[PDB]
């Protein structure tokens, strides 16, 4: 039955902006002084009311379909393989009935798949959770091109430390300017290998605005970075303003003693997601 | 200064300094790259367009449309990245004597000479705001080159009401708000890095 739940999950994500993001946009509006950026922000807040009233996607670029799947106890691997097929089918069906734009192509040929399914397109991230019991958690994370095209990696020297991290984050936000459509949400991954650092940077973007890292010391680095990013003056759409970012999320992993990989995933103002927990037949 | 026009005469175009707010209530024409290329082929050759772009307003966008009761209904028409037409937009302005381009991100600095010589303004549309701008579309008048280019790449002729707010981001007076913010941003970044 999962394919139809997946369709309702992509409809949610494509039309209804999470409440923590709408609140952050209302706050951004009351806090800034630039007349240009205040106008841009009310238009965005008006956009979101109209999307919900008329049931159309809030953003025309509905993105590449990314799926985060949490798996509970006492589920057969053969049933997980049927769950992965139903997730593909539900993306095929969502393209049709939401509707989503068909954006997934072959990287060298540019041939459109016409259903966003192909060549490992539904990027499905898998985790195991011993605290769930025949219950899966599905996050739909539709990622736009404008924001993904500003992703960055850097292998710092460990002796660069926290100063070189802050400097790489600021350089990357500054270089991007108005192109990932600010205000923006920054996901920072520190540690692992290069692929893990970028995985972490994306995972950091699943969080709710104001949700600080549960390690108080990193929570403090999140707020130093939000304050310095807001100093840049990029503002809404890179037109100039006081609010460049709504929040900064860091996630960490073990790294090689001789390394310090750092990944950045920018998200545009259209932070879109939808979550559903599903009890399986007994 | 915020303005509201139903039409844009060159006179009015030169009355739009960077940072002005604009709302449109008249006709607009959609064109992405495929459309810009076909339009240039046909005017360079002396083929008659079924529509007139003299002193007109072009919107860089791909409108989503639904056939409902034998008329078209817009669902979402967000703005396209304008810098995709960077290499064809000079030729385009010199063949068509358009008055205004609407889109997002801006366009290369060189074209600011073309916008001063011919009377032309670039207006930034709220990036991402597909539902707002769709709701502004009052009627779909006509669509051109549909069979050839398909629904997004086709030229859609629209009637809009309170299509905005739009920001004047590149003017006919040599100023670009993108170029301005990027220089200030470089300066503030050095003071941190």
């Amino acid at each position: 039955k999962i394919s139809d739940v997946v369709v309702e999950l992509f409809r949610e994500a494509a039309i209804y902006l999470p409440e923590d993001v709408k609140n952050a946009l209302e706050e951004a509006y009351k806090k800034e002084s630039s007349e240009i950026s205040k106008n841009t922000l009310k238009a965005i807040i008006e956009n979101n009311k109209i999307a919900e009233e008329t049931q159309v996607p809030l953003c025309q670029d509905t993105g590449v379909p990314i799926v985060f799947l949490k798996i509970g106890k006492n589920i057969n691997s053969s049933e997980i393989m049927k769950i992965i097929e139903e997730i593909k089918e539900g993306v095929k069906k969502a393209t049709e009935e939401v509707p989503l734009r068909p954006n997934v192509v072959h990287p060298l040929t540019r041939e459109n798949f016409k259903t966003n399914v192909g060549l490992n397109s539904p990027f499905i991230n898998i985790e195991f959770d011993e605290s769930l019991d025949r219950e899966i958690e599905i996050i739909a994370f539709p990622k736009g091109a404008g924001s993904e095209n500003m992703s960055a990696l850097k292998m710092l020297k460990p002796s660069d430390g926290i100063e070189g991290i802050k400097n790489f984050v600021l350089e990357t936000i500054a270089n991007a300017g108005g192109k990932p459509c600010p205000p923006i949400v920054v996901g920072i991954g520190i540690g692992g290998t290069a692929d893990v650092a970028l995985k972490l940077a994306k995972k950091a973007l699943l969080r709710k605005i104001g949700e600080r890292h549960r390690d108080k010391e990193i929570a403090n680095l999140e707020k130093e970075l939000l304050e310095k990013i807001n100093s840049l003056g990029i503002g809404a759409m890179g037109l100039g303003g006081d609010i460049t970012a709504l929040d900064v999320f860091i996630e960490i992993a073990g790294c090689h003693t001789a390394s310090l990989p750092v990944g950045i995933c920018i998200q545009c103002w259209a932070d879109r997601r939808a979550i559903k927990r599903i009890k399986l037949d007994a | 200064m915020e303005y509201t026009f139903n039409k844009l005469t060159k006179k009015d175009v030169k009355k739009l300094k960077v940072g002005d707010i604009v709302y449109l209530n008249g006709k607009i024409y959609t064109a992405r790259d495929e459309a810009h290329l076909k339009i240039i082929e046909m005017l360079k050759s002396n083929e008659k367009l079924p529509f007139d772009l003299n002193e007109s307003i072009i919107y860089h966008a791909g409108p989503i449309m639904k056939k409902v009761n034998d008329s078209w209904v817009c669902v979402s028409i967000g703005p396209t990245t304008s810098a995709r037409m960077n290499d064809v937009e000079e030729e385009f302005i010199k063949l068509t004597n358009i008055s205004a381009i609407v889109g997002k991100g801006g366009m290369k600095k060189e074209l600011l000479k073309t916008f001063e010589d011919y009377g032309v303004v670039y207006l930034a549309a709220p990036g991402g705001c597909a539902a707002l701008l769709a709701n502004s579309v009052k009627r779909v008048d006509n669509v051109y080159f549909l069979d050839e280019l398909g629904m997004p790449e086709a030229v859609w002729e629209l009637e809009v009401n309170n299509f905005g707010p739009l920001i004047v981001a590149m003017d006919s007076h040599g100023n670009s708000i993108y170029e301005e913010v990027n220089k200030k941003v470089y300066e503030k970044l050095n003071e941190l890095i």
